[PDB]
């Protein structure tokens, strides 16, 4: 039955889409999510592992016989007409060769062909960091045909269009899976209108790594000047250096709370929260320097309203910020 | 301090070779250049040849193709095989090393020198 | 010459061979029987959750259309022929950007037999994907797999098999550890069948029993650690009237224990959850917050500003009954976290 | 309808040399450039370079490749690129760039009948910058992209931007997440080598620094710092180990923020605007301990031998100076580099 | 002319899959290595980049040609029409032939059929290192030349010149190591197809010692000796004599902390790292004597040497520059 | 029938045409004519000891076997045309990863003229190596090398030679610098020979002189250096009973000569000796460590552990130390005079 295949490619032209007079293909997709790897906040980038499918059917490719199935290897790739489907947002997208050509392809008698090739991508996903880290994303995973506009190639889901693996083994390290969309939209460029598939992965982050990192030694720095206000008055050398190494300390936390992020020229969620940690160590030893001098140059009794005030204007200031970024 | 002792013959037959040898101390010279060069009597120093550290042979014009640069990285030396000497030759032979900034051909880049050798060519 | 007889063999092999067909295409399964000689089991990467691994990958099967007479029984012939020959497209399931060696020629040899079995065999480099749960770090053990099957052709058209007892399939080099941070407690070999969605795929399987060797971490973050809590209780020996001395010890050693508690997430990949050495700090940054709550405690009691004079018994301050017992609680309780953290933790 | 394409594809393909230019002793041949650009994806001031990813697409006519009888644009497989002539256009900036290759090798070739042909191109390039980074973070940056014929001189190809002011599209929706780009120009000239005079095109941008960053990495931290070095002269002068504790942990404070910022930035020998103010943060944190220790030496140095000979009188001095002197610094700063 | 009709005479019908003599005797190719530098030789991925020219000589009648004296060296591209070994390398990470501005190959033929097949080959050899004594070890980094698809059956190694085989050591100036030796070793390796020969090249890489102390020694021993400073004030300064001891084991933690930033994730106690214990243990000693001291005088105060406050500290005036001092002989003799 | 002149006279050329062969193989050397145009020289980089470059690599020879005659002196032809004629194998004799650039097609032209004279060009972005010699970091120089010659073939096969005057025959592009660090002087161009295994071959030689600016040194390493010995020199000017106070000068700024010690020799080949640098910085920690040991001298001889109340005359107090009051001038003297000393030795050579 090698027969089937040299009658199948004598006088086939690969040059040439099929219906190139006459129909656009209709190119069936269907994608298989085997992996999403980390999401690369500095960069903006997602890599993602797909098995990923297309079938359309080629009226030259048409055989009479008993087999009714030609399972075969990569080596028929590059003597069929392959679609020249592009990820539109892609970086580094590569191909797997290992150890052969990661490729498949079956061609039925009546014309259709499965063409299935194991690819991962280092897609774009313009990471609106608003609301960090209590953020939600929905990385966007587009494709289309790069030659053929829509008069020539249309694309088209099927009922399981997007599959998804066991997401245990995932490379999300701080997010985690919610939801998936699908959607078909037409752009408009200068080479004419191509008919662009689009997959939205829905992203949320589940902040269990900020909250260790940042958060908690944040708040666990602004109780350490609280420490001050139960030390006494004329315990000048200790008040003043218990308020300077708090001061010094997030110098250092502020610097290392932006190392995941990138270059953003606007305010964040934490950039909010480490901002006001600032005020409360500022204005602990502001307050010492109010208490020390109008005392040896009311305004005596500010320990006894500083003990009261501070863990309220903090913890009322937790109120404040952990509901307007979980809730309203 | 770095040595550059040197080494070779003072007087040959004008039509023998001679071989000057130059030994060094103090500091490994497997990255610096080591060239040769000559003083004649009422002239300045002249350049005779030289050895990168990738054992690449830099000749003067006048004096391709008689002398052989050779250098031993291992025992931290340069050779000079004088071969066909003619009268004109006749000056005192000088061991540098150096990087060769506005250098491998200018006297001014050679920071470390030896003493000299004075070769007599006589005929 | 002497070697035409042997081109003549080679160019009738070839002739009417077409190598995208199947051996046995309508008549049987193709039975395609792996080995893998893992010459160093490279290093693991925890930031990426993945393992380097420098293979022997060695496949052999029956191709009933390679049959020869020949002068010799065994063609051990170049790498080029393997490109004209049917080759299974074996690929590796939780692979990533993994190389075949291209020095200085592509490592590959295929030996025909003469009743038409193949030896055809490659020098990989794997970078296998390794699910990694930290919950345990850095006390605990990973299973780091290796999957690999056919990609076009499902179970009823290629099936792999292992050679000789399948646990005796996969070794090792007993010279090629190449692991600075694991500890390779041997591996576990399976067969399998994976449902896709274009047919059911025979999947070897072989699972390599990693474990960590604690001692990078005793070192660099147990030891600053535990000698920063000892460093936080040494403020309660002194007396109360040194209040610009001791706390400067209850603020260092914050600053101290909030240091230590950033380089060492650095050894991590970002995961979202307390690791074991993360309730390790966070306790250790409960003592020694604790020794300055306990130090504002006493300056609120003390009374006198001056401190006890060498020659008298005016009125000086007492010893501090909090002190006389925070001397026996804290050295103490550390002493029992340690029993409960390393009796838990270590098994 | 299916065979007639497949024999008029095939004898324009025949005979066909593709050593040889579209009239190639004749008169020069005109290509057409058309840039969409996708994304910019960094812009590296440790490597000066930028990431540009594009689609770029060329339009010339080849008079061997004009078809008559089929009324259509004949898009051809990408395979065919191999087997016709393109121009040999390089980028004169370029560092390390790839055509993408998935799920196949992102090219086109868009016959037209009357042999016009498009070449469309998705490249990845990494083009060098020249920074002059004096004014940073609060500077503009230049940086272009030189489009050239290799091989082909000025008399042999010329090149020209399709819609002269609307051949690169896509600009506007470039999200930077640091600069922001204000403009850009397109450039038609010749350059004069060695070997010839070639065309050449450039794309340029104009890169404005936004410093949303900066002022809460590197600003408001060095403001408030310098501010707490000013609480030592509400402080009793008495207070030895206080006025001290003070100035001594705050040029630490200064220093740690100084060490910081120069292992993001390359080896730059001259001194940056960020470099004129935590430097010029630092003398007002200097100068606040060199008070104290002005104060401390009257008082006890020379006790038993602006105003002076007096220590309140030092100190009531300082409260207004230095809230006043470093108003004046930022007020010098921000007028002069914004 | 006469030579181009001479190899395509050489060229027509040449079987590339046959090996030299593939039913006789086994062929002899002999190797000859010309290192052109060793690039970088890092501790944290355990590998070392070895750029080098490697060459082969072996003979095959096949490309037997007579009447032309010369040695035809041809263009590299006809080495894709050649027989040539498919030698490998088992510590080979990544390598790559260099290809500016053609690949650097060499097909040199003598008229005996004689072939030169050179390349210029920049290879990332993996060697796991004994850091136990690190920064004071000697290394040993090998270069594993094999065989891939043909048995010493097939295939025969051997070095040409015996020991003058590899050249170019001698040029190596490392910044980090110094070079003491080369060895050669020639032998058969059993695998579980076949008997497979094999070279190696191995190297001694001696490290040397003068980064590391104005690096990491030299700062810890003039900070252990700055602890030493509160013997000598009074201890009524309760303020002073802390912040000595306190700021002194900061400054021992920020040493500890930026060396572990270049260093790999080794288990092991270094000699480094049994240094910088070694140097806490004398700071954090001079600070429980502080505390030692203060417990006396005001705890114990209103109710070797004695119990008198002053003894203790002259007491420790003398020990600790005279036990640091035999800590640092103790160490310097069992690593050097 | 138009453009069927130029195909039958590129077809004429490859009949008999071998590859594989070097013009004239038997008869006579091969004399390759070069030359290079430097577009940008650029980021030298010191902890690898290498640098980049970005040429145009041109060469130039005389093949007999391409004369032909046609309505044009010279085919400036396709880059496809140069893969199947004769180009020699010019490598870089100290490449590291060199890149010969082909987007979007590969960047090479051919121009044959009618006599056989090929030109033939290239754009190469070659990473080569630079042998330094960091002893006066950073007011030091470098030349670092840029060589090439033939793979195969031998000095007595091909001959190199620079066209039009060597010194000249290596041009910078003014515009592409591409050296923030260093600072490009100028080129010296020179030619050897290699003793290889295999033969003499000629090797072309480009020695790029550079010199560090030492701008960034001075904001990073000499200036916090520098007021960091001053501040260890405020301590003098304060009062003896204030031990508490000027052990924190003494300490801290050991503290910050520690953190600078440390963090100087970044980005840099960890070599095995002293920088110019690492001169400077322990001396100024020598000054640093000695501030403290002078107080710790001082604080030996105080009898008194009160300080002076301001009402009254020298109960009895502590006089100014005789210690203090010498180096007050003594410390900011000897750091002068080593300030001195340092900058003159090395911004001389
Ligand atoms: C005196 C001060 C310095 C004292 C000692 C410095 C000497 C090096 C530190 C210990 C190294 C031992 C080690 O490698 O870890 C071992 C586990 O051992 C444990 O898990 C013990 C748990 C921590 C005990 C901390 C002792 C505190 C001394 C107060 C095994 O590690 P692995 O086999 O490599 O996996
Ligand atoms: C205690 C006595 C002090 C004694 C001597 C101290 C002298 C200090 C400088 C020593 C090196 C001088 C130098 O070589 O200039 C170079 C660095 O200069 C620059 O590129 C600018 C860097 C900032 C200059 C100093 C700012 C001081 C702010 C507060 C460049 O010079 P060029 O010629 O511009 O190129
Ligand atoms: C985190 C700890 C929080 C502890 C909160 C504890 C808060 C609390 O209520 O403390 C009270 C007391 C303080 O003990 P302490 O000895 O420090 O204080 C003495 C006490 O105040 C006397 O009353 C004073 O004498 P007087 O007759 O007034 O003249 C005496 O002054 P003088 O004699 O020098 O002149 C003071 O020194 O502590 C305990 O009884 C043991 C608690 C052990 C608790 C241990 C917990 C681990
Ligand atoms: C690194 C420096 C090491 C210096 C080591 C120096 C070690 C050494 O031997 O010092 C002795 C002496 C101490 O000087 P200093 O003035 O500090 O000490 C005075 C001295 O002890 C008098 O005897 C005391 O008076 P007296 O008893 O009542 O009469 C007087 O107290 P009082 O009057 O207030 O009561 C003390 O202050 O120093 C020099 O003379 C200058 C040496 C300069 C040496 C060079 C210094 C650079
Ligand atoms: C084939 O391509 C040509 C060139 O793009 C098309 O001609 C253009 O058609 C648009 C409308 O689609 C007009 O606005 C332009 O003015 C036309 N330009 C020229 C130069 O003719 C042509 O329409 C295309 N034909 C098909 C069938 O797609």
């Amino acid at each position: 039955v090698t027969v089937i295949l040299n009658n199948l490619l004598e006088g086939y032209d690969n040059k040439l889409r099929p219906d190139i007079g006459v129909k656009p293909t209709l190119i069936h997709t269907d994608m298989y999510v085997n992996s999403i790897g980390p999401v690369n906040a500095i960069n903006m980038e997602y890599t993602i592992d797909i098995f990923f499918a297309q079938t359309w059917y080629d009226r030259r490719l048409k055989f009479n016989s008993t087999i009714k199935v030609l399972r075969l290897n990569s080596n028929m790739v590059g003597k069929i007409w392959i679609p020249d489907t592009f990820f539109r947002n892609s970086k580094k997208a590569d191909a797997h060769w290992i150890t052969t050509p990661n490729r498949m392809l079956r061609i039925w008698n009546d014309g259709r062909v499965l063409y299935t090739l194991r690819l991962t991508i280092d897609a774009e996903c313009q990471l609106q960091l608003h609301n960090f880290p209590m953020d939600e994303h929905s990385c966007p995973l587009e494709f289309s045909s790069y030659g053929y506009p829509r008069e020539e190639i249309v694309y088209q889901w099927k009922r399981s269009s997007v599959e998804v693996g066991d997401t245990r083994s995932w490379r999300l390290y701080q997010f985690s899976f919610v939801g998936l969309r699908n959607t078909t939209e037409v752009v408009k460029t200068t080479s004419g209108d191509y008919v662009v598939m689009s997959v939205y992965f829905d992203l949320s982050r589940r902040m269990g790594y900020f909250t260790i990192q940042t958060y908690i030694p944040c708040t666990l720095i602004v109780v350490l000047s609280w420490v001050s206000f139960w030390i006494n008055k004329d315990a000048v050398p200790a008040r003043t250096s218990l308020g300077i190494t708090t001061v010094l300390t997030m110098t250092t936390l502020s610097t290392i709370a932006r190392k995941s992020l990138p270059k953003v020229s606007y305010v964040t969620a934490m950039d909010l929260f480490v901002s006001v940690c600032f005020i409360f160590v500022f204005s602990a030893l502001v307050e010492y320097g109010t208490l020390h001098y109008f005392v040896s140059n009311r305004i005596a009794k500010m320990d006894s309203y500083a003990r009261i005030f501070f863990p309220t204007a903090f913890c009322l200031f937790n109120l404040v910020y952990w509901v307007s970024y979980l809730y309203l | 301090q770095v040595q550059l002792q040197e080494s070779g013959g003072g007087l040959v037959q004008a039509g023998g070779s001679l071989r000057v040898s130059c030994a060094a101390s103090g500091r490994t010279f497997t990255a610096y250049i080591m060239a040769w060069f000559r003083q004649a009597p009422g002239k300045e120093r002249e350049f005779l040849a030289a050895m990168d550290q990738g054992r690449i042979q830099y000749y003067g014009d006048s004096v391709r193709g008689r002398f052989t640069i050779s250098r031993d990285y291992a025992k931290n030396s340069v050779d000079l095989q004088l071969d066909g000497l003619r009268p004109e030759d006749t000056a005192v032979y000088y061991c540098a090393a150096g990087a060769g900034f506005w250098g491998l051909r200018t006297a001014s880049s050679y920071h470390y020198w030896g003493q000299g050798t004075q070769v007599t060519v006589s005929s | 010459d002497n070697t035409t007889v042997f081109t003549r063999i080679l160019d009738r092999l070839l002739d009417g061979y077409d190598n995208r067909l199947r051996p046995g295409l309508g008549e049987r399964v193709t039975e395609v029987k792996t080995d893998i000689f893992v010459t160093s089991f490279g290093p693991v990467s925890d930031h990426d959750m993945e393992y380097t691994i420098d293979v022997f990958f060695r496949q052999s099967w029956k191709d009933e259309r390679l049959k020869f007479k020949g002068p010799m029984t065994v063609l051990r012939l170049n790498n080029l022929m393997a490109s004209k020959i049917w080759t299974p497209d074996t690929f590796f399931h939780n692979g990533k950007k993994s190389v075949a060696h291209n020095m200085t020629m592509p490592n590959k040899l295929l030996r025909i037999t003469e009743d038409g079995t193949l030896l055809y065999t490659m020098r990989l480099t794997v970078r296998a994907e390794c699910p990694m749960h930290l919950e345990d770090f850095p006390m605990d053990a990973h299973a780091c797999p290796l999957k690999f099957g056919s990609y076009a052709y499902t179970r009823a058209e290629v099936v792999y098999e292992w050679t000789r007892e399948p646990a005796r399939s996969v070794v090792v080099a007993e010279d090629g550890s190449r692991l600075n941070q694991y500890d390779l407690l041997g591996q576990t070999v399976d067969s399998g069948i994976v449902q896709s969605s274009t047919g059911e795929y025979v999947v070897m399987t072989t699972h390599f029993h990693l474990k960590r060797k604690i001692g990078y971490f005793v070192i660099q973050t147990y030891l600053p650690c535990i000698m920063t809590v000892i460093l936080s209780q040494v403020s309660f020996w002194l007396n109360r009237e040194s209040v610009p001395a001791r706390t400067v010890f209850g603020v260092t050693t914050v600053l101290t224990m909030t240091t230590l508690s950033i380089s060492a997430r650095n050894s991590l990949p970002k995961v979202a959850y307390a690791t074991a050495m993360d309730w390790f700090i966070a306790v250790c940054y409960a003592f020694v917050f604790s020794a300055l709550i306990e130090f504002a405690t006493v300056n609120y009691f003390t009374k006198r500003g001056y401190a006890w004079d060498g020659k008298s018994v005016k009125t000086f301050n007492s010893v501090s009954k909090i002190d006389r017992l925070s001397r026996i609680a804290f050295p103490l309780l550390f002493g029992i976290f340690n029993l409960v953290y390393w009796a838990t933790y270590l098994n | 309808n299916m065979s007639f394409v497949k024999e008029t594809v095939d004898k324009l393909l025949k005979g066909y040399d593709i050593r040889l230019r579209p009239d190639f002793g004749g008169p020069p041949v005109c290509v057409g450039m058309n840039i969409d650009i996708a994304s910019i994806d960094m812009v590296s001031e440790v490597n000066m370079d930028y990431t540009l990813t594009m689609y770029f697409q060329q339009y010339w006519r080849d008079k061997r490749l004009a078809y008559s009888g089929i009324p259509l644009n004949l898009t051809l497989d990408n395979r065919v690129a191999d087997q016709l002539w393109v121009p040999d256009t390089y980028f004169l900036n370029d560092k390390k760039s790839f055509v993408h290759g998935v799920t196949v090798k992102n090219r086109m070739i868009r016959l037209h009948p009357d042999g016009t042909v498009l070449y469309g191109l998705r490249i990845t390039t990494t083009a060098a910058c020249m920074m002059d980074l004096r004014r940073y973070p609060l500077d503009e940056q230049n940086c272009t992209l030189e489009i050239e014929s290799y091989g082909y001189t000025t008399d042999d190809i010329e090149f020209y931007w399709r819609g002269g002011d609307k051949a690169v599209t896509g600009v506007e929706r470039i999200e930077l997440p640091q600069f922001s780009i204000v403009e850009h120009r397109l450039v038609s000239r010749n350059v004069v080598f060695a070997t010839g005079a070639y065309p050449r095109l450039s794309l340029s941008f104009r890169l404005k620094r936004n410093i949303g960053y900066f002022i809460l990495q590197t600003y408001m931290p060095s403001i408030l710092i310098t501010i707490l070095s000013w609480v030592s002269f509400w402080i009793n002068y008495d207070a030895s180990a206080a006025r001290v504790a003070l100035g001594i942990t705050t040029v630490l404070t200064m220093t740690t923020i100084n060490t910081h910022l120069r292992e993001t930035l390359p080896k730059i020998p001259y001194v940056k605007a960020i470099d004129m103010y935590l430097m010029g943060c630092f003398v007002f944190v200097f100068l606040a301990l060199l008070e104290y220790a002005f104060v401390n030496y009257i008082f006890f140095g020379r006790g038993p031998q602006p105003d002076l000979t007096d220590v309140n009188a030092i100190d009531r001095w300082s409260r207004i100076v230095f809230p006043f002197t470093f108003s004046l610094f930022n007020l010098v700063y921000w007028l002069y580099y914004v």
